[PDB]
């Protein structure tokens, strides 16, 4: 059933000019400076406003439509900037040597430096977003393609937000229509996901897969037909696979084994190309095509049959769960903060996998040996990975003040879950300090024998080993998988587990990562700073409401700055100070997983093999025994590898330079904030409104200082831009030298 | 009067509450009448239920059983709330209301404790009270 | 509709348009004016 | 404990006896006109200094004024 | 004397509008101490924008 | 002693070293300025502070070293 | 720690007698980064590493000290 | 230097040994 | 001669930049085609340098042993140039934003609501306080000798003590 209200608010610019126009405090006026900040703060926060759950859900929505909007303004972007101002054609004819460049500069100031020679007749920066594999990949071959979809994002970008007005502005629709979980999960299992890799399956093998086969063989850009050309013509097509002859006729009469050609399960990499075999990948959106669809026939709706959530959640309880999830499906129709969180953390766990998925099975020709774009694909979504999860602890928080009911919830998994809140954290800092000792403690056990010139009493291979046999174990049963219980498969499911090395041109697109002492040593700091980020972030979901020490923390709001210094002092008790918190240990978390990431593979992985067959790396295998100590870790990492970032003067790096400092200095001013409080800088403002007093010429709004939290919020904000552009800029001025 | 044993809330849970504290020094109690089989969230997990009762519950300091009265009286309109501090390892029974009375309402017969007749401006300098056991703020 | 043009962040950046707008231009035109000639 | 000083400023708006999260607080009938109130407190030995009071009173400076002492075991809020 | 729609300056040195104009509201005509209600163009910290003060603490700027 | 008889290329030493934790190779490395025990180069300068003043040899050091033990003790 | 950076810089090249360097390096702040800061923590850095050590172990464990109670602080 | 006279010095350090207590346990009282 | 540079039309130290920049963007030139889009990048680029210095060249720059322009402000007017005259270009329009904010912010807080008028930002008031603001070097002189510019210290907000 579909019930709308139909236009509950027309088109007015008049609600234009008052700003806070949605809330009641901020639509009379402001009388201090910080309502600019009481505003801003809480503009797209809708239920701090808004009461009706069914209008607080309109606007969001609507807000989503926009959303997608702006994706595909920015999408245009990548594909306008594609044609135009890229060397992308040049590129189709040689993918080895020219780099991907775009983002051209204007001749002006001094910026005409960073067009440098970056190779076929072009100039402009050398870009690292692995676009031009995605193109490469979609089967774009002329850059009117890259035009059309530019203007064929716009209008989809101009009908987004024509929808956006459409939903709420004309059509809003009511909250019965919003509840209906199990037949949203049906079409988006069906729809969005069943036909989202079922269409592609719909371009790849039509489109993709002629002429990513024929650049293969490498023809020439030009020489390849048009792609509507491989559905007119059907002798041009059935040169290559040649099934298309039999046409869908093995696929009607279920003899399917006559597409073994085109649609396949070759598995390793494509060795002219580095890439994963499209042809897999076609068999691939192909299987997951008909997984997804009959997903998606599996709740109920309007036609008797199908599983029903408020079914399956009752009779599952046992004994050591109560109630077990009972009423656990009417806390995600009834909150959408518990919604964002549950959406959130599987959101960005889900692109930490894909960051991991790309680089060992790289999907693209020419992105694996690319070095400038391998790294930045798993450096970048490992980064949005973490800010999604931390906003996944934050929306969960906001579900226990706001939205959490302990009347519904009596003796089930919420009730049973905060009922037990102290043995689940402390057994966690147990877990995060046993963590720490026996993961950075062997590092500092490790500076010592080393500083001692003991290296025998050390933590390395030829040293008291720490072998990861688990992780060896793992990766052995993967890589004898082609044969034994993948018999189908060629070659293994990827070469990071076993098996031989791989080239592209002169540089390796693969090779076995290997697990020793070091590698062993640097796995338990990454399992130590995500049991503290767990921590921090689990323990403000679960003292949100009330704790020993504050019975009525639920009262004060998600997001207050203190409860002052009485009881020895409560400053950051909040569950948004938690989030706060959490953020720079997630800084902490990734930004280790990326030196992890970056300096094995310049060391163990990538590098240059000789045409004799073995193969001489970037930073020539010193994570081994140098890996092991923090001076290690400083010298042989980060002051030998930052060579190039801070030498980058003079050259078409030099705006890599200028950040690499840039992001050192917002770094800096971040701990003004941090490091101080609001009542020192409210009373400069008395001594400088004053002054301004004094000559009058007073401003009737009087400036206050920032609120403690927005102190707080600018502190982290500022640390963040100043240490992920740092890193931002140090792994582009190293991996575009070296690679 | 406590009526210890009153009965106590079907509850069964709670790693946070009640510990060792209680059995060396000064434990709590709230006494109330539960006026339907409502469910409330604890200051320690979330949920009891109230009784018919005789409803009793030893918290664990004073600021969780006066946070309950401010949460009690607001969801389940039940201003007949008795709270505790309690006998031999415990100092005051009846805490509040003290007068009988809620304080925060006026009532006569009450003494004005801690009162500075002037404004804080007003107050003596501490240049003033040097080697001086006066205090400051005190009158 | 003119009154939203009137609003604090919109001429707290179109006023920051011309004014790096004027700055821009005369770089182009004259360049390096670092000594008043 | 904590001292908290009432000063005679108070209008006896009552704000800040239903402020306090321990019950240190309460209005008593004032002499200077037999109709306001004042507010008194006569347990400051549970006071915590947690100065939600303070935040309560509407007068352009304090009525109510929490100096920070001597901590104890109640003060603290300790469960333990 | 200070009558009601006057504007004063303040002599209340612990205040945040010490030696700042205020046009008062009222004046409580009985016996309670500090009457004299003063509303003010700008407001405080905690946001409140009139004070009782004194008829000893305000003045006849007029 | 050594350091007056050569003030531009002796390294003067602070004091011995002995930290039950070294290895072999931290016994060779630290010592150094021609000692065969471990030991400490100084920088705190107090050599040529004390060389302008005037002493010269091993026991005019002791000499005041004991004078400040006398002058705490008093 | 601004002032003596520059005292400590400027005296480098002073008594390297290279003056040139801190004249042109110092009126940019990455010169005080690269030449002064990355350049001259060669030896400091490598006082132990994979192949042995020599007598600035001690500063080189206090460097990496210092730099973990620097952010304890934090 | 010495052997005599690093056990001599050890002994005029003794006499800072029981002054010092003697200075401290008195400023305490 | 004031601080030890020559004035460096007869230097080879700024002379010493000017072939290792052209040399660095020929080597940058060679390898491309005489009739490409970056060429044109590439030699009208070495005229924007060449353009550069012969503008130093004939004001009178002192250059050291470097060969960069080092600027000598004890104003004389034989180097007033440097700074001096961009220093007089800088103050007769920092007062043009310090007047107009001042000359608004006593037009809109003499009316009735100026806690609006701080985010709406009035073309009828703005206008017309920039018209006050141009005549910021002549109005603030007598604004100071009317005594309208400043006020007494008891009108002023004092922090107590
Ligand atoms: C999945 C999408 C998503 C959505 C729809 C929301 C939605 C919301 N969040 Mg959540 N959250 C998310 C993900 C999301 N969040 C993520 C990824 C994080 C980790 C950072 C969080 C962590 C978080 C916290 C800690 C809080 C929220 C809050 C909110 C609510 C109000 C926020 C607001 O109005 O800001 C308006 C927009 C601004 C204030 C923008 C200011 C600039 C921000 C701070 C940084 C931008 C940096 C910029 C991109 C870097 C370039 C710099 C350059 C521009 C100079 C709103 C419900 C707030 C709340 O109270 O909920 C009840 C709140 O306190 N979120
Ligand atoms: C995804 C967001 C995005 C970003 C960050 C940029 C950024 C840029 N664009 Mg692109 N552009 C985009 C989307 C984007 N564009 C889209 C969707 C289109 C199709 C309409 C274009 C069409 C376009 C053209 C035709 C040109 C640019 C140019 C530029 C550059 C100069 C700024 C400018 O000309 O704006 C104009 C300024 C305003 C609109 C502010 C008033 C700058 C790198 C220029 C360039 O690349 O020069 C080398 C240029 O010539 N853009
Ligand atoms: C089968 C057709 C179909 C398709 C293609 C989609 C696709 C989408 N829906 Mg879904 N949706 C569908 C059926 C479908 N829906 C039905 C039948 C319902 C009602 C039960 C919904 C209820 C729904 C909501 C509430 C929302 C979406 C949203 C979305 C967008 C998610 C953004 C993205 O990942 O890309 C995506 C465009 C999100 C969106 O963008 O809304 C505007 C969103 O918030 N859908
Ligand atoms: C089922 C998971 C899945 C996987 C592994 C892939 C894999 C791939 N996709 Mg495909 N795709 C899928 C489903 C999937 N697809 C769906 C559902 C859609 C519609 C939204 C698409 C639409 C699509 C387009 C338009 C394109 C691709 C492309 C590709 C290739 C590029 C690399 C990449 O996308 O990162 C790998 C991604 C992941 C590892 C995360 C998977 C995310 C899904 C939602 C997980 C579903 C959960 C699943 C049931 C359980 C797995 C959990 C976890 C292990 C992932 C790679 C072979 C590109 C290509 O053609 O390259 C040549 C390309 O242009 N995909
Ligand atoms: C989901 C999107 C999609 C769309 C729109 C098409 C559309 C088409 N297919 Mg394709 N095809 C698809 C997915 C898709 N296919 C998939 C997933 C497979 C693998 C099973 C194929 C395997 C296939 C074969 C073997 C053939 C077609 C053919 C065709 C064309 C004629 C079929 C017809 O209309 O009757 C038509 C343009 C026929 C054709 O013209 O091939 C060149 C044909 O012989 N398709
Ligand atoms: C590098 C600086 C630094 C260090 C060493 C620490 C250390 C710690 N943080 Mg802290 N943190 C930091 C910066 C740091 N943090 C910053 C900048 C922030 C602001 C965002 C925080 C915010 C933060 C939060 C929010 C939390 C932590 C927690 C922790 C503890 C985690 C558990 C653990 O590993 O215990 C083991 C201890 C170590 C690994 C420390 C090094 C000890 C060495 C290796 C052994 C000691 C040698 C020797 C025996 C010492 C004595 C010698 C002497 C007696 C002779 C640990 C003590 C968490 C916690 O408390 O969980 C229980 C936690 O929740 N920190
Ligand atoms: C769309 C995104 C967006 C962005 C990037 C900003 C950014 C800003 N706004 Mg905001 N603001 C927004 C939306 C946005 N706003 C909207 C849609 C409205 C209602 C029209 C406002 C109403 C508003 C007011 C009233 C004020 C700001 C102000 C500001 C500025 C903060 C202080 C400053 O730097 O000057 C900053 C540039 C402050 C400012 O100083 O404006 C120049 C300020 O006073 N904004
Ligand atoms: C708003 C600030 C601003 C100001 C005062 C100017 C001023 C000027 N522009 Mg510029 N310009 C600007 C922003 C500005 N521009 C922006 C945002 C763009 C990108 C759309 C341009 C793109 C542009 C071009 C292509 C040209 C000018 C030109 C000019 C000059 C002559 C005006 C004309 O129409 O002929 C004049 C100095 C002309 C000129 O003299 O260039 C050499 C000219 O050809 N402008
Ligand atoms: C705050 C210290 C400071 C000072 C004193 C200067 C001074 C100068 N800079 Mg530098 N610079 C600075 C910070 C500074 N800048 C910053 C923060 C950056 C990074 C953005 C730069 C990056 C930079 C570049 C890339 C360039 C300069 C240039 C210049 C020269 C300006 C030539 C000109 O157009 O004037 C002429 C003045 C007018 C036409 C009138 C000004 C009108 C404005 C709009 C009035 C503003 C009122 C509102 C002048 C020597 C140019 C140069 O030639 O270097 C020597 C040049 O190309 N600067
Ligand atoms: C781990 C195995 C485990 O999950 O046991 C399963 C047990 C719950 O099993 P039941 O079958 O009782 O629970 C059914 C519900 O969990 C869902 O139907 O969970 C617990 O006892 C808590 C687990 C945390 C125990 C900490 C260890």
């Amino acid at each position: 059933k579909i019930v709308i209200d139909k236009d509950p608010v027309s088109t007015s610019f008049d609600k234009w000019a008052v700003p806070g126009h949605f809330s009641r405090t901020l639509a009379k006026g402001p009388k201090t400076t910080t309502w600019i900040w009481n505003l801003h703060a809480d503009v797209h926060d809708f239920d701090s406003y808004t009461s009706d759950l069914e209008e607080v859900s309109r606007k969001i929505f609507s807000a989503h439509f926009g959303h997608l909007a702006v994706v595909f303004i920015w999408l245009s972007g990548a594909y306008f900037h594609g044609a135009r101002f890229s060397n992308y054609e040049a590129w189709l004819s040689n993918p080895t040597t020219i780099k991907p460049s775009a983002q051209v500069v204007w001749p002006i100031v001094g910026q005409e430096i960073l067009n440098g020679d970056v190779g076929g007749g072009f100039q402009g920066i050398q870009i690292t977003s692995g676009l031009f594999q995605m193109w490469r990949a979609s089967g774009i071959t002329t850059e009117l393609q890259l035009y059309v979809t530019a203007i064929g994002a716009l209008v989809m970008a101009a009908l987004m937000l024509f929808a956006g007005w459409f939903h709420y502005h004309k059509a809003a629709p009511k909250l019965e229509w919003f509840q209906n979980a199990e037949s949203m999960m049906n079409h988006h299992l069906g729809g969005l996901f069943g036909l989202g890799s079922l269409s592609w399956a719909g371009h790849q093998i039509h489109v993709s897969l002629p002429v990513n086969k024929l650049l293969d063989s490498g023809v020439s850009p030009q020489e390849i037909p048009l792609p509507h050309e491989f559905i007119l013509n059907k002798d041009l097509i059935a040169q290559l696979y040649p099934s298309f002859g039999q046409g869908l006729t093995p696929f009607f009469t279920l003899n399917w084994n006559e597409y073994s050609d085109f649609l396949t399960f070759k598995g390793g990499l494509n060795p002219v190309t580095g890439g994963l075999w499209l042809s897999d990948s076609a068999h691939h959106h192909l299987a997951i095509a008909v997984l997804f669809i009959v997903a998606g026939h599996m709740y109920r709706t309007n036609w008797g049959i199908g599983h029903s959530m408020k079914e399956m959640y009752d009779s599952h309880k046992g004994p050591f769960t109560g109630e077990g999830h009972k009423g656990v499906y009417e806390i995600f129709t009834n909150s959408w903060h518990a919604q964002l969180s549950l959406n959130l953390a599987l959101f960005g766990s889900l692109s930490i996998i894909v960051a991991h998925h790309m680089y060992s099975m790289p999907p693209y020709p020419y992105l694996a040996t690319d070095y400038a774009t391998s790294l930045c694909l798993f450096t970048h979504h490992v980064w949005i990975g973490g800010f999604l999860i931390v906003g996944a602890g934050a929306h969960a928080a906001i579900f226990m003040v706001r939205d959490y009911d302990p009347a519904q919830n009596y003796n089930n998994l919420v009730d049973r879950v905060l009922r037990h809140r102290d043995a689940i954290i402390s057994h966690l800092n147990w877990v995060c300090i046993f963590l720490g000792f026996h993961s950075f403690g062997l590092y500092i056990h490790n500076d010592t024998m080393r500083a001692l010139g003991r290296p025998q009493d050390m933590f390395s291979d030829a040293a008291i080993q720490l072998q990861p046999v688990f992780a060896q174990w793992v990766q052995g049963v993967n890589s004898a998988a082609a044969g034994n219980t993948a018999p189908n498969a060629l070659a293994n499911a990827s070469y990071a587990f076993g098996g031989d090395i791989v080239s592209v041109g002169g540089k390796v697109a693969m090779m076995p990562i290997s697990l020793g002492t070091a590698d062993f040593l640097v796995h338990h700091i990454h399992a130590f700073t995500i049991h503290v980020t767990v921590l921090i972030l689990l323990k403000g979901v679960l003292f949100a409401r009330n704790s020993r020490l504050i019975p009525d923390k639920a009262n004060l709001g998600f997001r207050f700055p203190c409860d002052g210094p009485g009881r020895g002092g409560t400053c950051q008790v909040s569950a948004w100070d938690h989030v706060f918190l959490g953020l720079f240990w997630m800084y902490n978390s990734l930004s280790v997983v990326l030196f992890h990431f970056s300096w094995k593979m310049q060391s163990d992985v990538w590098g240059n093999v000789t045409a004799d067959g073995a193969v001489s790396h970037i930073t020539g295998n010193n994570f081994a025994q140098g890996a092991i100590t923090i001076n290690g870790w400083l010298r042989d990492f980060l002051w030998a590898q930052a060579s190039q970032v801070i030498q980058s003067y003079g050259s078409a790096l030099s705006a890599y330079g200028l950040m690499f400092l840039g992001a050192h200095f917002i770094w800096a001013f971040s701990l003004m904030f941090l490091f101080s409080g609001r009542g020192y800088w409210q009373e400069l403002i008395e001594s400088i409104v004053w002054a301004h007093n004094k000559l009058k010429f007073a401003p009737s709004i009087q400036p206050r200082a920032l609120s403690i939290t927005q102190g707080r919020a600018v502190g982290v904000a500022h640390y963040l831009l100043g240490g992920i552009a740092t890193t931002w800029s140090f792994f582009h001025a190293r991996i575009i030298s070296v690679g | 009067t406590l009526n210890l044993n009153a009965p106590t809330p079907i509850f069964g849970g709670s790693t946070g509450g009640l510990l060792r504290k209680a059995e060396v020094e000064e434990f709590y109690s709230i006494t109330w009448t539960g006026k339907s089989e409502t469910v409330f969230e604890l200051p320690t997990g979330g949920a009891a239920i109230m009784r018919a009762g005789e409803n009793l519950l030893r918290l664990a300091r004073k600021e969780q059983c006066i946070a309950l009265g401010a949460q009690l009286k607001d969801k389940f309109k039940i201003t007949d709330y008795k709270i505790y501090r309690v006998y031999p390892s415990g100092e005051v029974q009846f805490l509040h209301p003290k007068d009988g009375v809620f304080p925060e309402k006026v009532n006569p017969g009450r003494v004005a404790v801690g009162s500075n007749k002037r404004r804080i401006g007003q107050n003596p300098d501490p240049a003033k009270l040097k080697f001086k056991g006066q205090e400051t703020f005190d009158s | 509709f003119s009154k939203y043009l009137s609003t604090a962040p919109v001429i707290g950046t179109l006023t920051a348009f011309f004014l790096a707008g004027l700055l821009i231009e005369i770089n182009r035109f004259n360049p390096d004016l670092l000594v008043y000639p | 404990a904590h001292t908290v000083k009432i000063y005679d400023t108070c209008i006896g708006c009552t704000q800040c006896v239903r402020a306090c999260p321990t019950d240190v607080l309460e209005m008593v009938p004032w002499d200077g006109c037999r109709a306001n109130q004042i507010a008194s407190a006569p347990r400051t030995e549970d006071c915590v200094g947690c100065k939600r009071c303070e935040s309560a009173c509407p007068t352009d400076f304090l009525s109510i004024r929490v100096y920070l002492g001597a901590e104890t075991t109640r003060s603290m809020g300790l469960g333990y | 004397m200070v009558q009601r729609g006057s504007k004063v300056r303040i002599l209340r040195k612990e205040s945040y509008w010490y030696q700042e104009i205020g046009t008062v509201a009222s004046i409580d005509q009985s016996g309670i101490k500090y009457p004299v209600i003063v509303r003010f163009e700008k407001v405080n910290y905690s946001n409140v924008n009139s004070n009782n003060f004194s008829l000893d603490e305000v003045v006849e700027v007029e | 002693e050594q350091w007056v008889k050569d003030p531009l290329n002796t390294r003067p030493i602070a004091h011995a070293i002995s930290d039950p934790h070294f290895g072999q190779r931290a016994i060779e490395a630290f010592s150094q300025a021609g000692a065969s025990s471990p030991v400490n180069i100084s920088y705190s300068g107090v050599y040529q502070w004390w060389y302008t003043q005037g002493m010269r040899t091993n026991e005019e050091l002791y000499n005041g070293a004991i004078f400040l033990l006398i002058l705490s003790a008093l | 720690g601004w002032t003596t950076f520059y005292w400590h810089w400027k005296h480098l090249g002073v008594w390297q007698g290279n003056v040139a360097q801190f004249n042109e390096s110092s009126t940019y702040l990455m010169g005080w980064f690269r030449d002064y800061l990355w350049l001259n923590s060669s030896q400091l850095i490598n006082g132990y590493n994979p192949f042995g050590m020599n007598n600035l172990s001690v500063w080189a464990w206090m460097f990496l000290f210092g730099h973990l109670i620097w952010a304890t602080g934090f | 230097l010495a052997d005599g006279q690093i056990f001599t010095a050890l002994a005029v350090a003794l006499v800072p040994g029981i002054l010092a207590l003697r200075l401290a346990l008195e400023l305490y009282k | 001669d004031v601080a030890g540079l020559i004035p460096c039309s007869q230097s080879d130290a700024f002379e010493r930049r000017l072939k290792n920049t052209t040399q660095r963007l020929e080597n940058r030139l060679k390898k491309y085609e005489p009739g490409s889009a970056p060429a044109e990048a590439l030699q009208k680029q070495i005229d924007k340098t060449q353009q550069r210095f012969d503008k130093y060249r004939n004001s009178g720059l002192l250059c050291g042993a470097d060969g960069l322009p080092h600027l000598i402000t004890d104003g004389r007017w034989s180097h007033a140039g440097e700074f001096t005259i961009p220093g007089l270009l800088f103050l007769y329009i920092a007062g043009f934003i310090g007047w107009s904010g001042r000359s608004y912010l006593q037009a809109v807080a003499a009316s009735d609501n100026s806690t609006e008028k701080e985010i709406i930002i009035d073309i009828p008031v703005a206008l017309q306080s920039v018209s006050k603001g141009f005549v910021w070097p002549l109005a603030a002189l007598q604004e100071f000798s009317s005594g309208k510019l400043t006020a007494r210290d008891e009108e002023i907000t004092i922090s107590p003590r």
